[PDB]
């Protein structure tokens, strides 16, 4: 009786879990790519 | 005594302003 | 090499964990077993 | 293999019109580009245009019929005039009188054709000018929500009345009525997901625009060039967001974020709207069984009463 | 004897002090005199029957 | 700034001085008209009472 | 207090508008 | 050499001044201490260091005080004082409207006031820290302007409107799924907030913001890893819709639409509290504007 | 040339058509004539 | 030159048309004259 | 701009002067018609009363 | 100059038109005159 | 800038005049326009 | 700007002076008409009472 | 040389003005003095 | 070295503080102890 | 300098001012004293 | 050096101040003591 | 820095000392005025009661 | 840093030592005043009761 | 780092050691005061009961 319904869980909580988890993983990989080494204009020169 | 005091504090504001603006405008 | 082995491992492990959690929660909420106070 | 001048200045069908491009002037001063440019007419734009025109003409002359053909009552009530779908009785039937949803069915069919052929136009012009088709698929997600609203949710509910009523005030009324009919859309969890993604859409748009306008002096806005080699403006943008929130994106990732946040808005919205009628008739009642509704035993109702 | 010579010596900067003062008092007089007029001419909301 | 007095030369252009003169005279005329209007409205219906 | 305080808070909401307006005017003035 | 690119593509170097530079190099080139707002005002920024990747300024320390205290006050009112243990069912309520504008530690709603004050300190400190970091990087002040739009949306909801109404119980409760109850009850108290014009403008700009975000993500992703002349996306955007706003124009419009949405929104809720009680009654003037009053019969008259 | 002739033609023709439609609709809705069962 | 003649013509003509329409509407809706069954 | 009087030469092109003449004569004709219409509507039903 | 003459003309003309319309509408709606059947 | 002060002062004066006129007319205190 | 008096030469172009003359004369004519209209409306129905 | 006199003057003057405004507003809102209504 | 020692220290200390706060809050809200007036 | 004297002065003075304001506001809102009509 | 001494000082001092404020506010709001009229 | 006492020479410039003297005297005058204002406001309405 | 004691020479400049002395004496005076204020407020209304 | 013991030389600068000593003594004094405050508050009102 303390338990939400299966429906409640599926819908709210595993999409909640997915959004949180997936956001964190997407941020992890966003910054792995952004902080990797690739062609940039050298700051000492261009600036 | 409130009208007295509001007038008092506005005139102190004005006289203060004349004094230090007089210095700045020297 | 169609699939990186690391990718298949991540996907399978995450699917298994999500499914275990989902099935546990469905079974516990069903009240069909008398587990953790009926 | 792609002529950029030919794609802008060919004539006829599968060519452009308005080809001597005008300049707006204030658009150039405020937005940086003022050329209205030629617009393409490519056998999908034609279907889109004429089917949208049929839709809008049906709607407008039914507005005229509703005001007794009075063009002032027309202008006065234009924003509260609407062409409503057939009522719940005879709900999915198309044998409805023209004034009681007959005009809505025809106009909505032509609108369906218009949006589908506009999708085809997006797709074919993306392929014709050499860019990817990401915009066509973003429009496809928007159209998933659209076709749930107008075609797929009315069906599977059994009545056309579940769809909006083709008016400036009717869409607001439709949103109100649909949230009221199915409990409270605030407790629709996919509605909450879609709001998460819509407010995150606006948050990322504001952040992205502001970052690029702030690093605009170093030409951060030229994303096509910045994706080949990141200049000093993009570097400053990355460093700003690293120092503010501990992580950052480059010139390429941020647009993946943008595309997917908007697409998720549309997709989660479509899912939630389709679920509200068919599977979960009441969202607040479902929220109580889901334990996501806060207990409110003794609310202070003095706030909500005048 | 000043530390802001570009603000208290130069006529353009010296003027900015008077400009700011006059604008502050102009805005305050604006708001205060409006609300004074509004509250003196407006009748009291009619006493409940 | 030839027509401007040298006191106000740091602040006023040559053209800005003429427009300022127009603005000052307009403000003065409007003030006289406003005083007349207030005296008339007071003689008609005093708002302070 | 009702209308005086209410209008002061209204003016703060419009003040909140103000920065964006300054941004638009900045773009216009600096793009001549 | 492979020559890795910002997108993630490795292009084989012949088929620009660019060199493969590590981020650590970019990050250390741009440190430049002492340009922050606090360093102008006091002559020094008390915290001019970086803790990890984060920049800690004076306003970053103020903001982190606000964050920690706000989270802890939030969780006190709702774990304790409410007993819920689950964050979706907790109810962080302001003091009752009966209490008015004054705050009492003994009375309920005191920890909502503290959570709101600490959250305001956190948000304003975040804004001032964004100003700090834009000043350090010689950037424009646009990100602080947009975040200030949304922070003023928060200030309107929790400070300006509760003060103007005068009861401090008109601030929204800080509960997940329960601030939605406040939004629904406020939206229906001033019935048909849809007819609120600043609300309709806010919704229009929110939908336009999401649409512009999708269109811009599409446009940049569509030209991302291709042999393109940088004018292909412009030709595409002129073939579709007959107008290409340009690179600088789409980001300006992004920033502006984003901010303006919440600006008109906070104008809506503030007016909804204080000046307009009914948003259907608001539109009563329209049918009586004297240019169309007279022409109608039956139900077609008004 | 202050005004392209094509522009004046478009504007005048569109204004005339809009005004003819507006006047027809006002006269028909007035019910003052007994035209088309009015 | 302060004002292109074409601009003044467009503005004056549009203002005159809008004002004629507005005044006609106001007079017709007033019901103060028996115009069009009023 | 030869056809334009030298007073209005800084303002009016050669073609703009003819179109201006047409506009002026149209405005005058419309004014006469408007005066006639107002006199007729007054003789019919005075609106000022 | 501080102000383009065209700008002052536009602003003054628009202000005058708006004020004339506003005053006409206020006076008409007041019902204080008996104009247009009042 | 003198132009800025002129714009601000003129707009404030016009807004003030309109506001005060409307407050005085709505008050029904003076006998203006049948009040 | 020859036609302009040298007092107003910093402000008025040659063409702007003629348009300003038209605007001034139009404002004066409108003012006379407005005074006449106000006197007539007062003789008809005094609004101040 | 640490602590420029200009800096201390700016900081002290701004702190004093902010504190005077804050204390005035707290005292006026308290209604012990009743916004001077008495 | 898989883990910087500073990273492990930060993570462990923050986890311990968060857990101490959470457990204190849960125990105090439970009302099971009669601590701080039950 | 990691520990500038100016930095410590700024931090201590700001902390003291913030704490004085906070404590004054907590004490005044508590209504425990009868200060400013309590 | 894993941890700058200045960083540890800032973190510890801020944590202590935040915790002192939090505990004071929890104890004062509990009404368990009769302090400041509790 | 000749006018500064040698105790405060490491801290005060020659010009900063005069401005500091003005600031000190202003603070003292403001303090006297503030004490007078507080005594008057207490004699009028005691806030501590 | 000659005026600074050698124990605190690694930390305090010559000018920072004088400002530190001022800060210390100000803190001590404020502490005495705070103790007096607390004793007076306790004699007036005990907050711990 | 001469003043620092060689055990803590890898960690503490010369100036950081003195500030650390101040921090340690302050923490100890605050701990003694906190223990006294807790004993007094317990003798006054036990919170554990
Ligand atoms: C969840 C997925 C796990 C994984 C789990 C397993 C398991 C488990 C096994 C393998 C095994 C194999 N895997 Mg592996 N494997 C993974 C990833 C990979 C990847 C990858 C792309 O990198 C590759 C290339 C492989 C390749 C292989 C071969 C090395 C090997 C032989 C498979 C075979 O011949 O199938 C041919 C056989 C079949 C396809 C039979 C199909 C079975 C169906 C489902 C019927 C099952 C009947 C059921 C048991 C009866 C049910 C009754 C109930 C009790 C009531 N695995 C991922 C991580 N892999 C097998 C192994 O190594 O043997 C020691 C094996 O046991
Ligand atoms: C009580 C009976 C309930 C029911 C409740 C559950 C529950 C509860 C579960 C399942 C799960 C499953 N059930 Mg069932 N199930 C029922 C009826 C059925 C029926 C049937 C038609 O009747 C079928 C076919 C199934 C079929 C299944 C499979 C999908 C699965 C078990 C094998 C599997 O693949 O995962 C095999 C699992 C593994 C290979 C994972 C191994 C993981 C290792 C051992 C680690 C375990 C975690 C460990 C504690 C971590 C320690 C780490 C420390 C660092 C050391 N169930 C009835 C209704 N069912 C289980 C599942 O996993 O779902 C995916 C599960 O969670
Ligand atoms: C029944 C009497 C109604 C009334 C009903 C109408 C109707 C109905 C109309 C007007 C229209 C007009 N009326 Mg009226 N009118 C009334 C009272 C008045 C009064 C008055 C004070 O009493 C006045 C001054 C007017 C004044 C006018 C003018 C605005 C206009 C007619 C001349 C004009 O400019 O267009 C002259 C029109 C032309 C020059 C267009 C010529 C177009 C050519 C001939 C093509 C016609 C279309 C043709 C079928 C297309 C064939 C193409 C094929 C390919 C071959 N009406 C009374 C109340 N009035 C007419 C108008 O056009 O409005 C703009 C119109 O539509
Ligand atoms: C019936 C009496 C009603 C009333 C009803 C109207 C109506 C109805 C109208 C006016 C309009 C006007 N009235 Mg009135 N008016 C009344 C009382 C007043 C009073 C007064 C204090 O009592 C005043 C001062 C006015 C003042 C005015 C002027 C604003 C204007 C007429 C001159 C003008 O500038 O436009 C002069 C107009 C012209 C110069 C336009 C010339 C256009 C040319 C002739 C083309 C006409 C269209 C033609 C059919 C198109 C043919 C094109 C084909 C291709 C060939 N009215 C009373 C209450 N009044 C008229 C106006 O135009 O408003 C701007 C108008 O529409
Ligand atoms: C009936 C008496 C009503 C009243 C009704 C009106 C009305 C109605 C109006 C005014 C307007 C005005 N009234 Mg009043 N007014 C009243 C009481 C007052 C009192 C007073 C304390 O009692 C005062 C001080 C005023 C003051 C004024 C001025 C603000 C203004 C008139 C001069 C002006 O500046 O514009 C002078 C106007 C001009 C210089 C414009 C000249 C425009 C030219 C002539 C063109 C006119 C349009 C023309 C038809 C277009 C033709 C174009 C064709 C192409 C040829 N009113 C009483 C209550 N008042 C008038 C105004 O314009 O408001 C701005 C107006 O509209
Ligand atoms: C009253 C009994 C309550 C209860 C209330 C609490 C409370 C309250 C707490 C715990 C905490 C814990 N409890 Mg318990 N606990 C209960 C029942 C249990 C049961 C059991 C099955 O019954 C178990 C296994 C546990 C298990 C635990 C561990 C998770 C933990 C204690 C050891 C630990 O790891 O942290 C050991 C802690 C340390 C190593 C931190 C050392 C920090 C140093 C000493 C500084 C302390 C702060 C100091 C004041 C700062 C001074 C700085 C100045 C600058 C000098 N509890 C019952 C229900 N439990 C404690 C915890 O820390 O959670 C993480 C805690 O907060
Ligand atoms: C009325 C009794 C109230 C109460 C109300 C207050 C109030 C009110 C205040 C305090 C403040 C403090 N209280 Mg208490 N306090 C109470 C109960 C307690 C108890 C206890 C357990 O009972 C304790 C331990 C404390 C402890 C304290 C310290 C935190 C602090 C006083 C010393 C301090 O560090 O700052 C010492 C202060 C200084 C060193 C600052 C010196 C500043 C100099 C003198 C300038 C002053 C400003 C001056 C006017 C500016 C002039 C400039 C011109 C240019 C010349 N309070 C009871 C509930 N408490 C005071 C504080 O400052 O908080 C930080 C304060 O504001
Ligand atoms: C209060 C707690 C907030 C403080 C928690 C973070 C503590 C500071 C962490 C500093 C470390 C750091 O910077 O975290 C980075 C990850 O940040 C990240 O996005 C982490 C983002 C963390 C999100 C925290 C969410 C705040 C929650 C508030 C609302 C509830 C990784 O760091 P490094 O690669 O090591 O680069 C730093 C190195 O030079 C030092 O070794
Ligand atoms: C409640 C109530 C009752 C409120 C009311 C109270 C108020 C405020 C009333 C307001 C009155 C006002 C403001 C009236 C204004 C009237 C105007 C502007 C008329 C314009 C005429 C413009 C005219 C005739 C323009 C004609 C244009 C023409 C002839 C174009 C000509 C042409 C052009 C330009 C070309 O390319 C080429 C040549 C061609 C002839 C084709
Ligand atoms: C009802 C319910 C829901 C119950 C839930 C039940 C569960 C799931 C409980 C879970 C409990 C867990 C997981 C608890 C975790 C405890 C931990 C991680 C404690 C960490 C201690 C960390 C410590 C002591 C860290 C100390 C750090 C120190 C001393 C810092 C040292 C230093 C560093 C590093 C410097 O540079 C210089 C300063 C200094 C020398 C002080
Ligand atoms: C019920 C509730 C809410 C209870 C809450 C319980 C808690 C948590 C209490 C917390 C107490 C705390 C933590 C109090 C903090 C007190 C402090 C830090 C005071 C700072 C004094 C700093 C002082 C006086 C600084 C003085 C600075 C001075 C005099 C500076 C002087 C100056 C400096 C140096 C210059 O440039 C040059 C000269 C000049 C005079 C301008
Ligand atoms: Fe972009």
């Amino acid at each position: 009786s303390p338990w939400p319904v299966w429906s409640g869980y599926a819908l709210c909580f595993v999409p909640l879990a997915a959004v949180i988890l997936g956001f964190i993983i997407a941020a992890r990989f966003t910054d792995k790519q952004a902080t990797s080494a690739y062609l940039r204009l050298d700051p000492a020169k261009a600036n | 005594m409130a009208p007295f005091l509001m007038a008092f504090f506005t005139i102190v504001l004005i006289v203060a302003t004349l004094y230090f603006l007089s210095m700045i405008m020297s | 090499r169609p699939f990186e082995f690391r990718t298949s491992v991540v996907v399978s492990t995450l699917l298994g964990l999500v499914m275990a959690l989902l099935i546990h929660f469905v079974v516990l909420s069903s009240g069909a077993f008398n587990w953790l106070r009926a | 293999p792609i002529d950029l001048h030919d794609e802008e200045y060919r004539d006829g069908l599968e060519g452009t019109i308005a080809k001597p491009p005008g300049h707006v002037g204030w658009m150039q001063r405020l937005l940086g580009e003022g050329q209205v440019g030629p617009i393409y007419v490519g056998l999908w734009g034609v279907i889109s245009f004429i089917t949208f025109f049929a839709s809008a003409f049906i709607i407008l002359v039914d507005y005229g019929r509703q005001v007794g053909w009075n063009p002032i009552i027309y202008l006065r009530e234009f924003w509260n005039l609407a062409v409503y779908p057939p009522p719940t009785e005879y709900g999915l039937s198309w044998n409805v009188p023209w004034d009681k949803g007959g005009a809505w069915l025809a106009a909505t069919f032509f609108l369906h054709i218009s949006v589908l052929t506009w999708w085809a136009r997006l797709y074919t012009r993306a392929k014709a000018t050499g860019v990817g088709t990401q915009l066509a698929w973003g429009f496809a997600s928007a159209l998933s929500l659209y076709f749930v609203i107008y075609l797929f949710h009315p069906l599977a509910l059994g009545n056309w009345s579940a769809a909006p009523g083709h008016g400036f005030r009717a869409i607001l009324d439709w949103t109100n009525y649909v949230s009221i009919h199915w409990g409270n859309f605030y407790y629709n969890p996919f509605h909450m997901l879609s709001i998460f993604f819509l407010l995150g859409s606006t948050l990322l748009l504001a952040m992205h625009g502001a970052t690029i306008v702030a690093t605009s002096k170093w030409k951060s806005e030229m994303e096509f060039t910045e994706m080949m080699a990141e200049g000093p403006g993009t570097q400053r943008a990355q460093l700003f967001w690293r120092w503010v929130m501990g992580w950052n994106a480059n010139s390429y990732n941020i647009h993946i974020w943008a595309w997917w946040f908007a697409a998720f808005t549309a997709i989660t919205g479509a899912i939630g709207l389709f679920l509200s009628g068919t599977l979960v008739p009441d969202w607040y009642a479902w929220g109580e069984t889901a334990k996501i509704v806060a207990p409110w035993p003794n609310p202070d109702w003095a706030q909500y009463v005048f | 004897p000043t530390l802001f010579p570009e603000i208290t010596n130069t006529v353009r900067g010296r003027f900015y002090i008077v400009a700011g003062i006059i604008s502050v008092v102009m805005a305050v007089a604006s708001i205060a005199i409006f609300w004074w007029i509004f509250y003196t001419i407006t009748p009291a909301p009619a006493p409940p029957l | 700034n030839d027509l401007v007095p040298d006191q106000w030369k740091p602040l006023f252009n040559n053209a800005q001085w003429l427009v300022h003169d127009i603005v000052v005279k307009t403000i003065y005329g409007g003030l006289i008209i406003a005083v007349i209007a207030h005296v008339l409205c007071w003689a008609w219906t005093p708002w302070i009472r | 207090m009702n209308w005086i305080v209410a209008t002061f808070m209204l003016m703060f909401v419009l003040v909140a508008f103000l920065p964006l307006v300054v941004s638009l005017a900045y773009t216009w003035v600096t793009n001549p | 050499r492979a020559l890795p690119l910002p997108s993630g593509e490795t292009l084989p170097a012949e088929a620009a001044s660019a060199e493969v530079i590590p981020f650590s190099i970019i990050e250390e080139f741009y440190k430049r201490p002492g340009k922050t707002l606090a360093a102008r005002f006091f002559g020094v920024d008390p915290f001019d260091f970086w803790i990890g990747r984060f920049y800690v300024g004076l306003f970053g320390a103020i903001s982190i005080i606000g964050i920690i205290l706000g989270v802890a006050f939030y969780l006190y009112e709702g774990v304790v004082n409410e007993g819920t243990l689950n964050i979706l069912a907790m109810r962080i309520e302001p003091p009752p409207v009966s209490q008015g504008l004054n705050v009492d530690p003994a009375q309920p709603g005191f920890f909502w006031f503290l959570t709101m004050v600490a959250a305001t300190i956190a948000f304003v400190g975040w804004l001032l820290r964004q100003i700090d970091i834009s000043l350090k990087l010689d950037m424009g002040m646009e990100v602080p302007i947009a975040f200030g739009a949304v922070v003023s949306s928060w200030i309107t909801l929790q400070w300006l409107r509760p003060i103007a109404m005068g009861a401090w119980g008109h601030g929204f409760p800080l509960g997940i799924t329960h601030h939605l109850d406040w939004v629904s009850n406020i939206g229906y108290q001033y019935y048909n907030f849809f007819y609120n014009p600043f609300h309709a403008i806010g919704i229009t700009l929110l939908f336009a913001s999401t649409l512009f975000l999708h269109m811009h993500g599409s446009a940049v992703l569509s030209e991302a890893k291709r042999n393109i002349s940088d004018q292909n996306i412009h030709v595409f955007w002129r073939n579709i819709l007959g107008y290409s706003i340009g690179e600088i124009g789409i980001h300006r419009v992004a920033f502006w639409t984003g901010a303006a949405s919440v600006l008109f929104s906070n104008l809506c809720i503030f007016l909804s509290g204080t000046f307009v009680k009914d948003w259907n009654a608001f539109w009563g003037f329209w049918d009586k504007m004297p240019i169309w009053n007279g022409v109608g019969q039956g139900a077609l008259v008004a």
